[PDB]
This record gives structure tokens, C-alpha cells and sequence, in this order.
RNA sequence: CGCGACCUCAGAUCAGACGUGGCGACCCGCUGAAUUUAAGCAUAUUAGUCAGCGGAGGAAAAGAAACUAACCAGGAUUCCCUCAGUAACGGCGAGUGAACAGGGAAGAGCCCAGCGCCGAAUCCCCGCCCCGCGGCGGGGCGCGGGAAAUGUGGCGUACGGA
RNA sequence: GGCUAAAUACCGGCACGAGACCGAUAGUCAACAAGUACCGUAAGGGAAAGUUGAAAAGAACUUUGAAGAGAGAGUUCAAG
RNA sequence: AGCCUUGAAGCCUAGGGCGCGGGCCCGGGUGGAGCCGCCGCAGGUGCAGAUCUUGGUGGUAGUAGCAAAUAUUCAAACGAGAACUUUGAAGGCCGAAGUGGAGAAGGGUUCCAUGUGAACAGCAGUUGAACAUGGGUCAGUCGGUCCUGAGAGAUGGGCGA
RNA sequence: CGACUCUUAGCGGUGGAUCACUCGGCUCGUGCGUCGAUGAAGAACGCAGCUAGCUGCGAGAAUUAAUGUGAAUUGCAGGUUGAUCAUCGACACUUCGAACGCACUUGCGGCCCCGGGUUCCUCCCGGGGCUACGCCUGUCUGAGCGUCGCU
């Protein structure tokens, strides 16, 4: 009776969606983030879980202040000119 | 399981020495940007050589070495005192200077 | 689950609007590579994670 | 009504009070599973509600 | 041969760079030699095509001496649309046959400000070249 | 949709079992 | 002195690393102390420390810490090389002289396996093959 | 007509707020317009709008933003967002005049013994 | 070829039991891509045998006094008459083998 | 008991700044094994290695001898060839394993405390005026507020200095 | 007690160039709406999938069947 | 001064052959865009097996099977098509700890209307929890929100590289 | 000649093998070598006239302003004093997130200033600016049978 008739118990559940890391590895009885760690100040990122590491990198996401750091680095951060006027 | 006859042999590779291969196809653009760097230093001091200060005539150490004779570190302080230059006026016009060496000889 | 939560109930009305397919005017463009909605996500088939 | 989720009663009231010139009795609202909120402004009896349906043109 | 090492001489990047332009590179690729006459008389090679420009067709079915108006440059597939150049579909309306501009050659202009300010410049960077090679 | 797992592995012919038992 | 942060025993290996309580810690009690206040205070900068009085259940350090964006020290071109980005955290990279008493390098005979950057720098410069183009 | 963005920035800030209000009661006729069911040209219309509204909110912003710099222009402190903003280790730097502060010993040095020019012959 | 081209998948092997072949295969899942096989050489994807090391001898020296031979030799081979065409240049009409032009 | 200083320690949504976190290929500081070899295995080996932790930079670290040498003495640090699979370590078994010197790329030196001379000759902040203000600086005017004699600044540091 | 560029390292990022390499069961897991679909509570595991034609010119119209489907006719050098 | 849209590679072949053999050259069909002979050079270079990896398809095989919980019959309508859709009549079952009416966890548009019979409901469907368009959840008084329980968890302090 | 079974050939179906194409990988080399409390990386949610995914953007939401380019996007409709594109230097950037008023239920507060409410008279509603910990310099208020000077 650990199968089948076993299965049909589960229906609390104990992980939900986290509000850091978006992924549902949110325990409410330890309170704490499976995924990224969300009570300690640091994401949980580990040299181990090397295929884990390039799911959740700079490349991955958005990047909607990096491209423009980049724009602006390209041309050396200038600040206030304005180009001639017609 | 050696064989009939050779010399006997320890290879280092015990350790994870893949990880750490020192490829050395950097080499020709390495010539290239140190050529590059010597001519951009000989385009910066125009009048000045090339190569540098002069440098010292100098006997070598140990004994396998001493008929030897090189280009040394800098000049003394005697050998500039005897000489007749301050040696704050010797490094500013192009004089290898250095305080440890001594005259024995 | 009655007693939904407001976070829960935004993260099921974008799967809502996600489930509808595709138009018919998509693939009538130059460099369509798309023949159906192949995210069709059914309520029985795929029971959305959690 | 068609709001934007952020809303309270009082600013949907004090909205369809502005923008539609009108007194309103009570706002009733619900939170649409598309995501935006449906409300239902109850009106005061003085002014037609199907006056001013017409009047902001929808029928 | 390419004696600039910045210069693209790969195949695979060649053909990115041609079919992801954006829309002004797009205008500059789609260009269309001018006529013996235009030529002789502006001193310009080429000249990217407009929407009101003349064209004879050059090559392919519908070649010929045919002056047809452009129709319409749709940049999207690198082609233009010629008025007198279409085939009847089954149903009985007519389309226009794509050509693409580099068989396409102009035997009049449509001249704005911007127009002869690129056939000024044009001329005088040929007469500065021809100057060069004098 | 989900592609059917590889068939769970039933711990049958063993030593638990006294259907089929040879020489001991 | 450092003990194993392990259970009981319980040290799973060789009988090498089964010793737990006679372990000493690598670095020093005043690079501890260092890099203690530079953790308690990542805006100051440590420039060094001093001892004053030792129980014997504690010691007691005296750590200098400097601001690397007051004005005295930024003006001052003496000390602005504290306020440069270079020097961020020495207490941690183990800059300061607790520190460096610490890593153990020097120049001579006494100092071998630390020539080059570090004594890191020293095993990598030693454990590597130099496969040339024309060998 | 076509609401350029040339003509808005010497106008008044009070024909600015009627315009922009002038457009957003449109906009919520086209809205409504598109719920009912209109023709095609509201519904290419709304994006015009659209673009508009922008168009009169970036001219404001700029009217806004541009005068409040030329008032925290000449006083020392200045708001966060007037302050010029690039990246953290560059705003962290030392100043201009600091990085040229040089101590009196090394004028003295650099006095008395410049680097000097010269050659040499073969 | 990359050394992380196969090794990144991880596998272990089934051993004995359930009517396979022995080969390490991955752990599970619902998807194509369960219980296939990744290391090996034979397998589909994975990694192939042997990869080739970026530290392979490419470059093979020479002698100098051979490439000073090896210039003389071109050299002086191409003075003859025969070897000329029997490398395939037409020649026919060209009035002097060893081709020599002024300096203009 | 009251008044006024000094020394320690608080409270501030006080005025002006800073640090937290990410990537982490290279670099630094810790902590740090077992697979493997020794045809077993326990010292050794894998190995200061994988993993774990913290820290910045465009490079980091190191760096101008409490040096190498014993010669007709060389003379900051870093990297390459060679020294060299050598001296040496190791159930002296398996195996581990430098440094000097020479040839090159590069080559740039210095600053304090102390000792002492100078009326604190020094530094920070706030008020006004001029210039420039999108790397908030230069000068003048304040019986303005502080820091500092439990020591700020100039000469001065092993190559002598006053 | 402390500072200091240079030659040195770079499988992260941006802009680039080249190949006695691979040619869709190969090459990065991924040439395409790829860390996507899907599985596991979770840490994590993780695919398959390119080729109409030069131009959609994607078969008007008649006819049997309700339609899926055909038979004529038509486009294209080629519907083999 | 090789072949090639006056037809390249690949593939099929009841043809002519050659070489002991590895294999190769022509004849015929399909194909539409690159390919080979010789001297050297380099390799990710030759498959029948690995309980080989992937993909596909046979015998078994139109076979086992579509057998737990008493049961369906007649007429009419929609429709091209009816045993399964709908309605009327008859006979039954769940027999108030129910095969009824409502909640909690969980599911998340499954709730409702209109149309469809391309795909699923291991037979079929005019039917559906399927597909495609559209709608639907209205609170001072119903709950969360307030409180605390078993506990969790900051500040001071201590420890810790 | 029957049915069924075996071999070969033409043709037609399952199948996508071979060949040729490649906006993609792998390797090597060069230059630059820059994130963030002036709110980073990441995540969530919204934004198209018809828009699911990808891409792009942030209530100004497949983009705003400026410069250059010089007659379009296009799948379908709709309308030269600058359409579309690239650069982007100005403006702007919803909610979590070091996340920062305390908790993560989107709940409950506190202070100040404005408009309805008032006729400052307190609620209520709406809007704006602050309220995370530690630490550096200065200011203010302080405590100490700590060290003192005066009555
Ligand atoms: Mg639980
Ligand atoms: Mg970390
Ligand atoms: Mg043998
Ligand atoms: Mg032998
Ligand atoms: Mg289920
Ligand atoms: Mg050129
Ligand atoms: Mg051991
Ligand atoms: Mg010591
Ligand atoms: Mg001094
Ligand atoms: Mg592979
Ligand atoms: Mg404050
Ligand atoms: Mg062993
Ligand atoms: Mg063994
Ligand atoms: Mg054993
Ligand atoms: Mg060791
Ligand atoms: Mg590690
Ligand atoms: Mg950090
Ligand atoms: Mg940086
Ligand atoms: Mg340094
Ligand atoms: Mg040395
Ligand atoms: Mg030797
Ligand atoms: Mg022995
Ligand atoms: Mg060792
Ligand atoms: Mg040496
Ligand atoms: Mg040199
Ligand atoms: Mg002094
Ligand atoms: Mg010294
Ligand atoms: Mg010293
Ligand atoms: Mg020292
Ligand atoms: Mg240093
Ligand atoms: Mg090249
Ligand atoms: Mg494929
Ligand atoms: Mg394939
Ligand atoms: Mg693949
Ligand atoms: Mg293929
Ligand atoms: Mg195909
Ligand atoms: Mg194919
Ligand atoms: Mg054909
Ligand atoms: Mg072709
Ligand atoms: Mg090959
Ligand atoms: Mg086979
Ligand atoms: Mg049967
Ligand atoms: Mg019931
Ligand atoms: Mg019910
Ligand atoms: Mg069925
Ligand atoms: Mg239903
Ligand atoms: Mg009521
Ligand atoms: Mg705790
Ligand atoms: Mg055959
Ligand atoms: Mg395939
Ligand atoms: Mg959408
Ligand atoms: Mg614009
Ligand atoms: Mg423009
Ligand atoms: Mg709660
Ligand atoms: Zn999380």
C-alpha cells in the first residue's frame, strides 16, 4: 500500500512560488528557497551544478541596464552633449 | 609491464595536467605586439635610443662564469663620485643608477 | 482551490490568455516558420508545475 | 466598467464622478480572470443610466 | 584581393550581414544601373531605385523595351513591382511579377532635393577620382 | 505529451519469491 | 588553535587526516582581527593593527582603519593611494603585515616555494607543460 | 493634424496640460470607439494618439527637467537625479585636481631634476 | 573538439537487470531524451573517441642548411628545359628559359 | 547641592558621504578530501588538487634585500629557454622534485614613524564675492565653528641626514 | 611600516578576423518560438525538430460524395 | 587549356564487362548543380555481431482482448447517416453511512451559450470535461485581514577563517 | 490456367538513408576590458488594430525626443515643413529583488505639505516627499559615588 493508495494523500503542498528566483522551490515550513536562497542575502549558486549555473547567468535574462552600460561604454560615457542641431 | 630492455623512466603525468597546457600559439602575435610596443616606445622619446640607459662593464660571479663580462644593473655611487655626476643628474640624462653594488675591484 | 490568492490567481489569468492559439494571418507572412500553436497547454494533459 | 488593478472604490467613484459627470450610489468590484477589474458602478436615481450609456455612446 | 583585416571575406557572415540588414542597408544593396543616356549625362553609375522611377526589364520572361512605372520596392524580399510586368492568377486577378533591381536598368529619374544632392555628390566624387587617376 | 517512462523495474525473480527457485 | 569542524570523530579517510584537536589555523590571530574589523566595517580600510593585552582566553588587537572618501585623507596625496578602488579589502587578500606574515614569502633560499606572485602562482608557474609550436 | 515635436516646446505649460487632456478624452472616445466596434480608421487612429500623448509628455518632462538643472545649476548641492549618472566605480574615482595634487617633495624633485632631453652619436 | 562536448549530460549506468544494454543512460525524465544512452563513443550525441587536443604537434621544424637545399634545388630546377614543362607551364614561345628583364 | 571643562558611552527620520548584492574565465587569502597508484594496504601518491568560503582589479599578486654567492663577486619585482627530470625527499618502494648562475622581454624608483629644527608654520566644515561649473575646484574676504601638543605640515629615511 | 606602471594570465562580457574542423544520429544541449516543450515536491534532469518552386505562380471552374476524398481542367521546364 | 543545365553528385538496374580479390568502367531510367583521374600530404578513413546507440518496419496478428458492481424495450424529432444525442411511455438500480443536495485541500477556465465532426472519449456518435468564437465570479455584516498556541525568527551578546 | 507459399523485374505505398545546399557550432588569434542604494544580475506582470510563442519595451509600455539616412512598413485594412531604419548623447523606466517603513497575506502604520471636506474642526478620500542595518566627520540633547576647578 506505499504506491498507488499512497498517492492519493498528496494534497497539502509544501514548496510555492518564491518572489526572487520565480521558480516554485519555496518551502513554507523551513520558510527558506530551495533554488537561489531567498532568506540568506546571497544567491545560492554552487561550481558543482555547472549546468544549473548558465540556466541562471547575465546572458539569460533581460539585461535592461547592462546593454545600455555597453552603449554607453562604447562611445566612452559621455554625459550632457547634445549632438548639433539642425 | 616493461619490456626487455630500455632505461628505466618517471613520467610526471600523475597529476591533472590537461587542465593546465600552456598553448603557446600566442607566440608569433606576441612577437608582433612586442614589436610594436618597441616601436611605439622609439616613436615616444624621439631624440633618446631605443634600447634604453647605459649599462655597467661588469665581471660575473661564480666561478663557472667569471671570464665572462656582461651588461650590469647600474653604475655605483664611487664610480659616479670619481666620475664627477650627481646621481639625480645621472638618471635624468639616460644613466642606469643603483646604491647596492659596491668596488671591490 | 476556492480561496485563492491574488499572486496565484495573476499567475493563472496570464496561463489563461497564454492557452489561446495562434491566428490565421501568422502564417501568411514571408519568414514563417510557424504552422500551430505548439505551447497548447490542456488542463488534463499538462497540470502546470506546482 | 473596465479598471486597472491598482484601483480603490473611492478612486472609481471619484473617477466616474469626474470623467462622467455624475453621482455615484456605490461601486461593486470584482477581479476578471482575463486580470482587469470589472466594476459595476450603481448609479443615483436622478440621473438614467441608459441616458448616459447613450449620451458616452455605447449601446 | 582585401588587404583590410576588418573586411568580411567569410561566406556564412557575408550572407548575415546581407540578410539581416536593416532597411537603409536594405535601400543602399537594392540599386539599379542608370541607362547609356542618364549615365552620360549625370555621370553616375548606379543609383538605388524609387517608387516613381521608369524601368525596362533587362533579363529574364518579361524582358523586352517595355518603359513600365514602378509599382511599388518591396525591400522585405529584395524586389520591386513594374506595372506591365504581372501574370494573370488562376482565379483571374492580376499580380505583379517580382523582379529583383540589379536586372533592372532606369530610363528616367524621379528628381527630388535629396536626389540630386546624391547625384552631385556622386559626380563630384567621380570627377575627384578621375582627377586622381589624371 | 508526456512520454511513457521506461517500464518500473518489478522485483520479481529474486529470492523473495517461491514461484521459481532452483538448485540451492 | 583550530579544531576540524566535523562530528564526533568520524573523519572519513586515511589515518593521516583522522586529527581534529591538535590542528593549528594557517593564518594569525592578528590577521583574524583584521580581517574581523574589515568585515564588521567594508567602508573603512584596514592599514594595520597592534596588540595590546592577551588573556588566556582572548587577545586584544588594536586595529588601525582609515576612510578611503574623508576629505583629509583625499587630499592629502601621501595617503589617497588608500583611496584607490586597488586596495579595496587588504584584510581578505592579506595585504596588510599580519597578512603577509602570513602567506610567507620573502626573497631567498628560506623562500622557495613562494617564488613568483604567491606561493599558488608558485605551484602553477612549477605544474605546467610549456608544449611549444615546434617543441 | 500632425502634432510635431518642434512646436511644442515654446508653448505655454497650460495649452500644453489642455492639449494633453484634449488627447486623452480622444483617446478614451477611440477606446470606447474600439469596444463598441468602429471602422479601422480609429483603430489605426489610436496609435497616432498614442504616439502623441508621448510626444507631449516628453516635451513637458523636458520643459520640466532642463529648467530645474539651469536652477540647481549654480549651487554646489544638487538632487540625485540632476547629478550625472554613469557607472559606480567611475563616480567613485578621484577628482581632476585631486589626481594632479602632488606632494611638495616630489615638486621640489620634479624642479630640480626634470627628465631631460637628449642623444647620443654613433 | 571541445572536452566538455558530452560531459556536461550526466549518467549512470543501470548495470545488471532490465534487459539493457549496460551503457550509462540518463537519469529519468519525461522526455525523448530518458533512458538513451550519453557517454560512449557508439552512443547518439555524447562524445566521439579521441578528442582532438588543441595541443597537437602541428608545426614541424626544418633544418636550415635543408630549406637553404630545398631553395637551391627549386632554383636550379628551374633553368632546365624539361623540368619547366613537366611541371605544365606553357613555354613554347618564350625566347630564353632563364628569363632575365632589365631593371625597368 | 549648584555651575564649567576634560575623559569614556549613548540617542538622533540631524547636515554631508560610504558599505551590503551580481558575474567570476584570469588573480589573492583561507578550509580542503576520497576515487587512483603502490598489482593488497596503513607512511607516501592523487594533492594545497575537486568541491566549500570570502575579496577587488582590467589585470591581480609580488617588488626595490634582515638577497644570491665565496667568485677578478653579481644587485628591485614579473615571464620564457637552460640549469633539470639534477641536487634533494620517499614502506629510499610506487613515485615527488626545486633553487642559484647564464641568455633574453621589460627595466623606475621611493615615502613615513623615530632622531632633530621651525610662534600649528597643518587639515576639515559653514557665510559672502569673482571664474568655471555633466570628473564642484582656484583665489580673496570672516575676534565663524572644530580637529590637532596623547603631535598636523615643511627639511629629512640607510644610497647618509641636519 | 608602507606605495609603484612595464614585460605576465584570460574556456566570463562587447566589437572583431581566420580555419588541411564539423555538414543536421556530425558540430555547443540548442543552425528552427532552446535551457524551450515535458518529468520530478524539491535540488535538478532535459529532448525531437532545416530543405515546394526562380517567382504561391498554393490548383480558378465543372462534376460524385455530407465531408475527409477523388476525376477532368489549369500554373510551372518539372505536380514523376 | 579536366568534366558539366546539349545534364554534376546520389539512387535503381532481368544489360556489356574487367580484375584471383578489395572494387571499378560503360548502356537505360530518376535527379537538378557540382564532381573526378595522377604525384605528394593529413585524418574523427572501411562493420555482422558489443543483452551495441538512434530511427523505422515485419511474423506473432486482424490474435489475446474491449467479462468487477441485476436491465433494458418501443415510438417520435433533429440529422445524409441512430443501439448509444434529445423527448414521451413502460420496466429497473443507487434505497437517505446514496449512484442525492453542499463544502475544505487540490485542479484553473474544467462553469454557460452557439457552431464543428479535421484529431481524443481503446465500438460508434448528431454527444462531451474535445475543438473555435464568445460570456460568466458584484460583500462593513461570508472568510483572510486582528490575536495567540506547538513553534519559527530578528536586536543586544557570544561563537565562527 | 486454379487458391496459398518462394525467387527476380517494372510500378505504387510506410520510411527519411545517401548526395548537395547552411542566417549555426567548435578551435585559434586581436583590440577594448565596463555592473550596482543616482537602485545591479535575475524574476514576476502588463504593452500591437487584428498578437499565442520568440524578439523589443515599460502605464510615454513592438517605443518618446535629437542626429544621419532620404519615400516607406507590409500578412491584411487604416492614413518632402520628413515615412522607415541605424546611432542613441536628452527624457522616462510598473512590482518583487542587496530591497530599504515591519511582514511577505499585497496586510497594517507614523510624520510633514497640498486638493475635495473644509471655512484648521477633527475624521474620510486622493496626490507628493521621508521612515533598512552598520559605519566616517561635524552639530544638538544627554548620563556617569570617572578626573577635577569655584562657592
Ligand atoms: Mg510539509
Ligand atoms: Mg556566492
Ligand atoms: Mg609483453
Ligand atoms: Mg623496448
Ligand atoms: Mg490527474
Ligand atoms: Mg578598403
Ligand atoms: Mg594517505
Ligand atoms: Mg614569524
Ligand atoms: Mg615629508
Ligand atoms: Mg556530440
Ligand atoms: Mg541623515
Ligand atoms: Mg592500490
Ligand atoms: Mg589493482
Ligand atoms: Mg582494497
Ligand atoms: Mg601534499
Ligand atoms: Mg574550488
Ligand atoms: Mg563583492
Ligand atoms: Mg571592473
Ligand atoms: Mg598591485
Ligand atoms: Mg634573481
Ligand atoms: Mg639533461
Ligand atoms: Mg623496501
Ligand atoms: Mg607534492
Ligand atoms: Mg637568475
Ligand atoms: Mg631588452
Ligand atoms: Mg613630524
Ligand atoms: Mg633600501
Ligand atoms: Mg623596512
Ligand atoms: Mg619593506
Ligand atoms: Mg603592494
Ligand atoms: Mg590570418
Ligand atoms: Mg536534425
Ligand atoms: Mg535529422
Ligand atoms: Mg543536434
Ligand atoms: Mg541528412
Ligand atoms: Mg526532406
Ligand atoms: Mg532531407
Ligand atoms: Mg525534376
Ligand atoms: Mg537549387
Ligand atoms: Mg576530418
Ligand atoms: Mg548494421
Ligand atoms: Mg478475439
Ligand atoms: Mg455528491
Ligand atoms: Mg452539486
Ligand atoms: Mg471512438
Ligand atoms: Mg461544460
Ligand atoms: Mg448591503
Ligand atoms: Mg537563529
Ligand atoms: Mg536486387
Ligand atoms: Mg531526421
Ligand atoms: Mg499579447
Ligand atoms: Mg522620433
Ligand atoms: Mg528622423
Ligand atoms: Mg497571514
Ligand atoms: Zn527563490
Amino acid at each position: 500500500t506505499k504506491g498507488t493508495s499512497s498517492f492519493g494523500k498528496r494534497r497539502n503542498k509544501t514548496h510555492t512560488l518564491c518572489r526572487r528566483c520565480g521558480s516554485k522551490a519555496y518551502h513554507l515550513q523551513k520558510s527558506t528557497c530551495g533554488k537561489c536562497g531567498y532568506p540568506a542575502k546571497r544567491k545560492r549558486k554552487y561550481n558543482w551544478s555547472a549546468k544549473a549555473k548558465r540556466r541562471n547567468t547575465t546572458g539569460t535574462g533581460r539585461m535592461r541596464h547592462l546593454k545600455i552600460v555597453y552603449r554607453r561604454f562604447r562611445h566612452g560615457f559621455r554625459e550632457g552633449t547634445t549632438p548639433k542641431p539642425k | 609491464a616493461p619490456s626487455r630492455n630500455g632505461m628505466i623512466l618517471k613520467p610526471h603525468f600523475h597529476k591533472d595536467w590537461q587542465r593546465r597546457v600552456a598553448t603557446w600559439f600566442n607566440q608569433p602575435a606576441r612577437k608582433i605586439r612586442r614589436r610594436k610596443a618597441r616601436q611605439a616606445r622609439a616613436r615616444r622619446i624621439a631624440p633618446r635610443p631605443a634600447a634604453g640607459p647605459i649599462r655597467p662593464i661588469v665581471r660575473c660571479p661564480t666561478v663557472r662564469y667569471h671570464t665572462k663580462v656582461r651588461a650590469g644593473r647600474g653604475f655605483s655611487l664611487e664610480e659616479l663620485r670619481v666620475a664627477g655626476i650627481h646621481k639625480k643628474v645621472a638618471r635624468t640624462i639616460g644613466i642606469s643608477v643603483d646604491p647596492r653594488r659596491r668596488n671591490k675591484s | 482551490s476556492s480561496h485563492k490568492t491574488f499572486r496565484i490567481k495573476r499567475f493563472l489569468a496570464k496561463k489563461q490568455k497564454q492557452n489561446r492559439p495562434i491566428p490565421q494571418w501568422i502564417w501568411m507572412k514571408t519568414g514563417n516558420k510557424i504552422r500551430y500553436n505548439s505551447k497548447r497547454r490542456h488542463w488534463r494533459r499538462t497540470k502546470l508545475g506546482l | 466598467f473596465i479598471v486597472d488593478v491598482k484601483a480603490n472604490k473611492h478612486q472609481i467613484k471619484q473617477a466616474v464622478k469626474k470623467l462622467y459627470d455624475i453621482d455615484v450610489a456605490k461601486v461593486n468590484t470584482l477581479i476578471r480572470p482575463d486580470g482587469e477589474k470589472k466594476a459595476y458602478v450603481r448609479l443615483a436615481p436622478d440621473y438614467d443610466a441608459l441616458d448616459v450609456a447613450n449620451k458616452i455612446g455605447i449601446i | 584581393m582585401k588587404f583590410n583585416p576588418f573586411v568580411t571575406s567569410d561566406r556564412s557572415k557575408n550572407r548575415k550581414r546581407h540578410f539581416n540588414a536593416p532597411s537603409h542597408i536594405r535601400r543602399k544593396i537594392m540599386s539599379s544601373p542608370l541607362s547609356k543616356e542618364l549615365r552620360q549625362k549625370y555621370n553616375v553609375r548606379s543609383m538605388p531605385i524609387r517608387k516613381d522611377d521608369e524601368v525596362q526589364v533587362v533579363r529574364g520572361h518579361y524582358k523586352g523595351q517595355q518603359i513600365g512605372k514602378v509599382v511599388q520596392v518591396y525591400r522585405k524580399k529584395y524586389v520591386i513591382y513594374i506595372e506591365r510586368v504581372q501574370r494573370e492568377k488562376a482565379n483571374g486577378t492580376t499580380v505583379h511579377v517580382g523582379i529583383h533591381p540589379s536586372k533592372v536598368v532606369i530610363t528616367r529619374l524621379k528628381l527630388d532635393k535629396d536626389r540630386k544632392k546624391i547625384l552631385e555628390r556622386k559626380a563630384k566624387s567621380r570627377q575627384v577620382g578621375k582627377e586622381k587617376g589624371k | 505529451d508526456p512520454v511513457p517512462y521506461q517500464p518500473p523495474f518489478l522485483c520479481q525473480w529474486g529470492r523473495h519469491q517461491p514461484a521459481w527457485k532452483p538448485l540451492m | 588553535g583550530r579544531k576540524r569542524p566535523v562530528p564526533k570523530g568520524a573523519t572519513y579517510g586515511k589515518p593521516v587526516h583522522h586529527g581534529v584537536n591538535q590542528l593549528k589555523f594557517a593564518r594569525s590571530l592578528q590577521s583574524v582581527a583584521e580581517e574581523r574589523a574589515g568585515r564588521h566595517c567594508g567602508a573603512l580600510r584596514v592599514l594595520n593593527s597592534y596588540w595590546v593585552g592577551e588573556d588566556s582566553t582572548y587577545k586584544f588587537f588594536e586595529v588601525i582603519l582609515i576612510d578611503p572618501f574623508h576629505k583629509a585623507i583625499r587630499r592629502n596625496p601621501d595617503t589617497q593611494w588608500i583611496t584607490k578602488p586597488v586596495h579595496k579589502h587588504r584584510e581578505m587578500r592579506g595585504l596588510t603585515s599580519a597578512g603577509r606574515k602570513s602567506r610567507g614569502l620573502g626573497k631567498g633560499h628560506k623562500f622557495h616555494h613562494t617564488i613568483g606572485g604567491s606561493r599558488r602562482a608558485a605551484w602553477r608557474r612549477r605544474n605546467t607543460l610549456q608544449l611549444h609550436r615546434y617543441r | 493634424a500632425k502634432i510635431k515635436a518642434r512646436d511644442l516646446r515654446g508653448k505655454k505649460k497650460e495649452e500644453l496640460l489642455k492639449q494633453l487632456d484634449d488627447l486623452k478624452v480622444e483617446l478614451s472616445q477611440l477606446r470606447v470607439a474600439k469596444v463598441t466596434g468602429g471602422a479601422a480608421s480609429k483603430l489605426s487612429k489610436i496609435r497616432v494618439v498614442r504616439k502623441s500623448i508621448a510626444r507631449v509628455l516628453t516635451v513637458i518632462n523636458q520643459t520640466q527637467k532642463e529648467n530645474l538643472r539651469k536652477f540647481y545649476k549654480g549651487k554646489k548641492y544638487k538632487p540625485l537625479d540632476l547629478r550625472p549618472k554613469k557607472t559606480r566605480a567611475m563616480r567613485r574615482r578621484l577628482n581632476k585636481h585631486e589626481e594632479s595634487l602632488k606632494t611638495k617633495k616630489q615638486q621640489r624633485k620634479e624642479r630640480l631634476y626634470p627628465l631631460r632631453k637628449y642623444a647620443v652619436k654613433a | 573538439v571541445s572536452e566538455l562536448a558530452g560531459h556536461q549530460t550526466s549518467a549512470e549506468s543501470w548495470g545488471t537487470g532490465r534487459a539493457v544494454a549496460r551503457i550509462p543512460r540518463v537519469r529519468g525524465g519525461g522526455t525523448h531524451r530518458s533512458g538513451q544512452g550519453a557517454f560512449g563513443n557508439m552512443c547518439r550525441g555524447g562524445r566521439m573517441f579521441a578528442p582532438t587536443k588543441t595541443w597537437r604537434r602541428w608545426h614541424r621544424r626544418v633544418n636550415t642548411t635543408q630549406k637553404r637545399y630545398a631553395i637551391c634545388s627549386a632554383l636550379a630546377a628551374s633553368a632546365l628545359p624539361a623540368l619547366v614543362m613537366s611541371k605544365g607551364h606553357r613555354i613554347e614561345e618564350v625566347p630564353e628559359l632563364p628569363l632575365v628583364v632589365e631593371d625597368k
